[PDB]
């Protein structure tokens, strides 16, 4: 319960629309219990009355009750629902950009995982059930036996307190009784299906296998019989709803009949209440409804309880990497130079590698050229600063990378990543991410000068792309990805295996097209590959996370090194 | 009629035939509530009508109070049993929903399941399937509940009063003409504002699967703009639709609150005398004008909670639409002979105008005329999206061709699956092991091999050198997904479970694509000797040691463009050369 905390501080905002969904609920409520009540009661007034009291009685007043009752009753219904639908979208709006928000300073090495995610996105839907599923129930019900016992005390504070202390009791016993009884069986639930989900994942993954080798229905057999066990464990689960509903009726009725048994002996000091004792029994005949979402409220307590840990989780981890405010201008040249720092990961080596300190001068293209299945490169990560550097010092134009506030680090660094993300929105959203103000025809020329024709074709800017529809192919969506970096315009640019999976036409057309491009930028290009590599100005070879030696084509192959024996087809 | 939501609506009582004798005992109980609610009003009516009237004490009246607390009992237990009915119904439909929806899967073959991640047929099989369980449990009850309580209600009142009667009968047809005005169009509308509300939470995933290139991009601050622009666009959308379709919620609520202050003024103006009509000209009394009060808001009842259940309801015919049109989607199913292939001797594979077909009618691979005779190992090389890797799935049986391809002059069509996949043995890239134990993946090929073999299987294949650094052996669990096992590891356990047993056909698929440098020397190890026994179809891009392969096929946009050992293609300058030219840039 102290985990809500945080998601409980977000409905400071929208605070009036929140706690006028939760008002219109009340009087909704007290509208429907006032208006079975006053007719009860008047029923069995003008029935005492009878014929020779009509004179004497007075129905002016009750007639104002019921057609302000009945008003309030339809009008807050049809309110309630509207005013907390909509405070429900705006909390889910909050929830996500909450989220969001806090999710972007960790990023990369925070979230470590596609399925992770869409746990994510289904936490926060559930963050967003807890004002109307949870707290509105729960505190309409509060408010509205407490009106009720209030106000039905000033005729009798005996009847009042049986009748608001049974409901009261009920409030706060059953909902933690029936919460507790079946997390036995919510636990038998959770493991069953995670069970589930684990061996169909496996036999439709390994479908294949399966068939070839003569195990697909005896593995089906166990997945059958899993779905049973737990469709067993969600009977039992049932079988306790069953119960809560079945004694909600009993308590209900428990009500009733004291209220029928105690106001037939008196109503506060009147021994002979006639009227009053229907005003009783139909307040308590009404009043139960206010009850009836309360026991299913507090279970769903339980997931969105599971949920704000889950994402507190993963929204408090500490960001690794700190950005200063100075407002630095960007420079038009980069020189990177490093000392002492690491291309790779350890990998194992044990050996306390030693750093590379390259340096790389404005304007001059520089291949990192490393073994195929060695330890994944680094560099990548902590120039875009992923993470900080544990080793050596990385300066980006004389100047330490540390010093850079974000936007200028992102402004002065473009970088085209091995894993190039198709959103979902068009094909003029996915371009203008790079650069956020560019002219419609600045932005297709791109597209034209990167060779992609195709996506101009009918649709063009406007075709929907990502998960909507028009899947690009891997060579012409790396195009997409250096079309981002030259929109974006950086001094530095950093390609990670950019011809990788890639067919020697596209792969030529592709390095062709960095050179004529990004001629007067500083690129760094991490690739295992050999092919043209004779227009870089310098060539960085490395085995083991070492330079083994490094110089530009026409040189390296006449030391007859490292580089030599892999143009041998070594 | 025609809209989309009425065929879904269709589509969810179809299915509802599984359980149709839970829906009918549980249509039956609700028969019985409504009985026990009168026999409640009709008690508490007369005792309310002994203590105001009479002024009878309340120790006179034993008899009614215990009667009350029967029916009250009685209640409690229909309740309690319409729910357990209820559950029923919905498991026993989930049920052979989902026997269903697996068996279309798995008829449908390896094929059609990796054309989407596993993740999301899960979805299909777990969250959808199960979505569906409230529509059946309680809203298709309670459907039935709300037009067999409120007629019973009318008849139980109309002996005692039949103004009374008319009052509760007069409100009903009103409430169906508000569905023609609004809330046919409504509840149509409101099924395409729960898809633009599961598209934005799309669109707020794919923002979270971006941050990275959100990230180097610094658009993280604007694509909060996006985020709050999306949300408030679908609120105001989803909005103007709701201020209409809260309007049943409104309506009803009024029609019970007229009905109550009716039955109110006119029972409380005919005990004054105002009113002289409806009584039966016997006479009008408080136990009457109480039956009808108490069994007001119970006329009403099942239909407000028939709004209670709309989300049960909106979110079954959000899952029906995944469901409909997954069972509809039309599928190749590559027809099954009844032939056996008589020896257990390596094949001889022959092609002529051999079309290979995906299961959406694709054409995946071109006109093939190829020809390996038995015990012949064959590469197939060529440019990812060749279709080099469908050629081994038609030879699989996962996929149907049009064309010629005969195994030993048998066509593969008249094969019968089971019995010509017990002569079939094959290694791919992405190893799965299904089973639990290390011991259980390898034996898979054939439990009933002795350890002998077993322990031969494990030492061919290089299994048993990483064995001691598992902590339990052999009999190691090896987890989800192989979490226990690197991938170069879990594939030398593919490995053994494929020359567990000698075959009459060996495919390989890339079996050394993505392993580390040490793995891919011991499965090609393995995999070049395997070779040697029985008829060999391998695929690579791994054309440097090709040398000892007799019959190297290029394969380019899907038919075979050349043929040819290792040493005349490398020096012919064909697409072989152009592709191990290719090969060779690589480090
Ligand atoms: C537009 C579409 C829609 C939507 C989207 C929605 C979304 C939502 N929602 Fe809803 N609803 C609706 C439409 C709707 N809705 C309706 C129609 C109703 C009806 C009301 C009555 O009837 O009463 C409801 C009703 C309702 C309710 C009450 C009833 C019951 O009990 O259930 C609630 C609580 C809710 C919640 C909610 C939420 C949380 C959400 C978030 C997700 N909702």
């Amino acid at each position: 319960m102290r985990a809500l905390l945080p998601y409980l501080a977000l409905y400071k905002r929208h605070k009036w629309m929140l706690s006028l969904g939760i008002v219109l609920a009340i009087v909704t409520l007290l509208a429907s219990i006032g208006l079975l009540t006053l007719s009860g009661w008047f029923l069995s007034a003008s029935a005492v009355a009878g014929v020779a009291g009509l004179y004497s009685f007075n129905y002016m007043l009750p007639a104002a009750g019921v057609r302000g009752a009945a008003i309030t009753r339809t009008a807050g219904r049809y309110f309630e629902r509207l005013v907390s639908h909509d405070a429900t979208f705006r909390v889910l709006q909050h929830l996500r950009i909450y989220t969001f928000s806090k999710l972007l300073p960790l990023s990369p090495a925070g979230l470590a995982q596609g399925e992770l995610l869409n746990r994510v996105v289904a936490d926060v839907d559930t963050l967003d059930h807890l004002y109307l599923r949870v707290i509105s129930p729960l505190v309409g019900a509060f408010v509205v036996i407490m009106v009720v016992t209030i106000g039905l005390s000033f005729l009798d504070f005996t009847l009042a307190f049986t009748l608001g202390g049974i409901m009261l009791l009920t409030l706060f016993l059953m909902p933690p009784l029936f919460y507790r009884a079946g997390k036995s069986t919510g636990q038998n639930l959770t493991h069953l299906r995670g069970q589930y989900r684990q061996q169909l994942t496996a036999w439709l993954q390994g479908q294949a296998e399966l068939t070839i080798f003569g195990a697909s229905d005896r593995y089906r057999t166990q997945l059958e019989n899993t779905e049973i066990q737990w469709l067993e464990a969600q009977r039992r689960q049932s079988e306790l709803t069953a119960l809560s509903q079945a004694i909600m009726l009993l308590i209900g009725a428990l009500a009733v009949i004291l209220m029928l048994w105690m106001a037939s002996g008196g109503v506060g000091g009147n021994a002979q209440p006639g009227a009053l004792i229907a005003l009783f029994v139909f307040c308590a005949l009404a009043a139960f409804e206010a009850l009836a979402p309360v026991t299913g409220a507090f279970q769903h307590l339980g997931q969105v309880i599971a949920s704000a840990v889950r994402i507190s989780d993963l929204t408090d981890q500490k960001p690794e990497v700190t950005f200063p405010d100075t407002q630095t201008r960007v420079a038009d040249r980069v020189s990177l130079t490093l000392r002492d720092v690491q291309f790779t990961y350890p990998e194992q080596s044990q050996q306390a590698l030693k750093g590379i300190s390259l340096q790389v001068n404005a304007g001059e293209h520089i291949a990192i050229l490393g073994r195929t299945g060695c330890g994944k490169s680094t560099l990548l990560q902590q120039l875009t600063r992923a993470w900080d550097p544990q080793q050596g010092e990385i300066l980006l134009n004389d100047s330490p990378i540390a010093s850079l506030n974000e936007a200028a680090l992102r402004q002065t660094i473009s970088v085209v990543p091995q894993r190039v993300h198709l959103f979902s929105a068009t094909l003029r959203d996915n371009l203008l991410l790079a650069s956020p103000g560019s002219s419609d025809e600045a932005l297709s020329e791109i597209l034209r000068r990167v060779g992609l024709e195709k996506l101009l074709e009918d649709a063009g800017l406007n075709s929907w792309l990502g998960e909507g529809g028009r899947q690009l192919s891997g060579g012409e969506l790396r195009r997409l990805a250096i079309a981002r970096a030259l929109l974006h315009d950086a001094p530095l640019v950093l390609l990670d295996e950019p011809t990788e999976g890639l067919d020697a036409t596209t792969e030529s057309q592709i390095l062709e097209l960095l050179a004529e491009m990004m001629r007067e930028k500083t690129v760094l290009m991490v690739t295992h590959r050999l092919r043209g590599l004779s227009r870089f100005q310098q060539i960085i070879v490395m085995d083991n996370g070492q330079i083994i030696e490094q110089g530009t084509h026409a040189e390296l192959l006449a030391r007859q090194g490292r580089y030599y024996q892999f143009k041998q087809g070594l | 009629n025609k809209s989309r939501q009425k065929e879904l609506t269709r589509w969810l009582k179809q299915q509802s035939v599984i359980s149709q004798r839970w829906l009918n005992i549980s249509r039956l109980l609700g028969f019985v509530s409504g009985i026990l609610i009168i026999a409640q009003a009709w008690f508490m009516a007369r005792i309310l009508q002994h203590m105001i009237m009479e002024n009878i004490p309340r120790e006179a009246l034993l008899l009614p109070f215990t009667l009350l607390v029967l029916t009250f009992v009685l209640r409690a237990w229909v309740v309690w049993l319409r729910e357990r009915v209820g559950y029923h119904a919905g498991q026993h439909i989930r049920f052979a929903i989902r026997r269903q929806v697996l068996d279309r899967l798995q008829q449908a073959g390896p094929a059609w399941i990796q054309g989407k991640p596993a993740g999301s047929w899960a979805t299909l099989v777990l969250e959808q399937i199960d979505d569906m369980h409230d529509y059946y449990a309680r809203y298709l009850p309670q459907m039935a509940l709300a037009v067999s309580v409120p007629l019973l209600i009318v008849v139980a009142i109309f002996p005692s009063n039949w103004a009374a009667a008319l009052i509760l009968l007069g409100t009903a047809p009103l409430i169906p003409l508000f569905m023609a005005l609004v809330g046919m169009g409504a509840a149509d509308a409101n099924r395409r504002n729960f898809l633009a509300l599961a598209r934005l939470s799309g669109h707020f995933l794919d923002r979270l699967r971006g941050m990275e290139t959100l990230r180097i991009f610094g658009r993280g601050e604007a694509e909060i703009e996006s985020i709050r622009s999306a949300s408030e666009d679908f609120r105001q959308r989803t909005m103007e639709v709701l201020r209409l379709a809260f309007l049943s919620s409104g309506i009803l609520e009024f029609f019970t609150s007229l009905s109550i202050a009716l039955v109110a003024v006119y029972f409380g103006f005919s005990y004054l005398g105002e009113l002289d009509f409806g009584h039966y000209d016997t006479g009008v009394t408080l136990a009457a004008g109480f039956l009808a009060l108490i069994l007001a808001p119970e006329f009403f009842q099942p239909l407000r909670d028939l709004g209670t259940f709309y989300h049960a309801k909106a979110q079954a015919v959000g899952a029906a639409d995944s469901l409909k049109t997954f069972m509809e989607t039309p599928l190749a199913h590559p027809q099954r002979g009844e032939a056996e292939l008589a020896s257990t001797d390596p094949v001889t594979i022959e092609a002529e105008e051999l079309f290979i077909t995906s299961p959406e009618g694709k054409t995946l691979a071109g006109p093939l005329n190829f020809t390996l005779p038995a015990g012949q190992r064959a590469v197939l090389v060529g440019r990812s999206g060749s279709g080099k890797s469908s050629l081994l799935n038609a030879l699989s049986g996962f996929l149907s061709y049009q064309g010629s391809l005969r195994i030993n002059g048998i066509e593969l069509r008249d094969l019968s699956p089971e019995s010509w996949r017990k002569h079939l043995s094959w290694v791919g890239q992405n190893p799965q092991l299904p089973a639990a134990t290390l011991r259980d993946n390898v034996l898979l090929a054939r439990p009933d091999a002795s350890e002998q073999e077993l322990q031969a299987a494990l030492d061919n294949a290089w299994v048993s050198e990483f064995l001691p650094l598992l902590p339990q052996g052999v009999d190691t669990p090896v987890g989800d997904q192989a979490a226990r096992l690197s991938v170069g590891q879990a594939q030398r356990v593919a490995v053994a479970r494929a020359l567990l047993n000698p075959c009459s056909l060996l495919l390989l698929d890339e079996p050394a694509a993505s392993l580390d440098a040490h793995s891919e020397q011991r499965v090609m190890e393995a995999l070049n000797a395997a070779s040697l026994r029985q008829t060999t179809l391998m695929v690579t891009h791994q054309l440097e040691d090709l040398a000892d392969w007799d019959v190297i096929w290029v394969m380019q946009d899907g038919r075979i463009i050349e043929q040819g050992r290792y040493a005349e293609l490398s020096v012919a300058g064909g697409p072989f050369a152009t592709l191990l030219a290719h090969r060779q840039e690589e480090i």
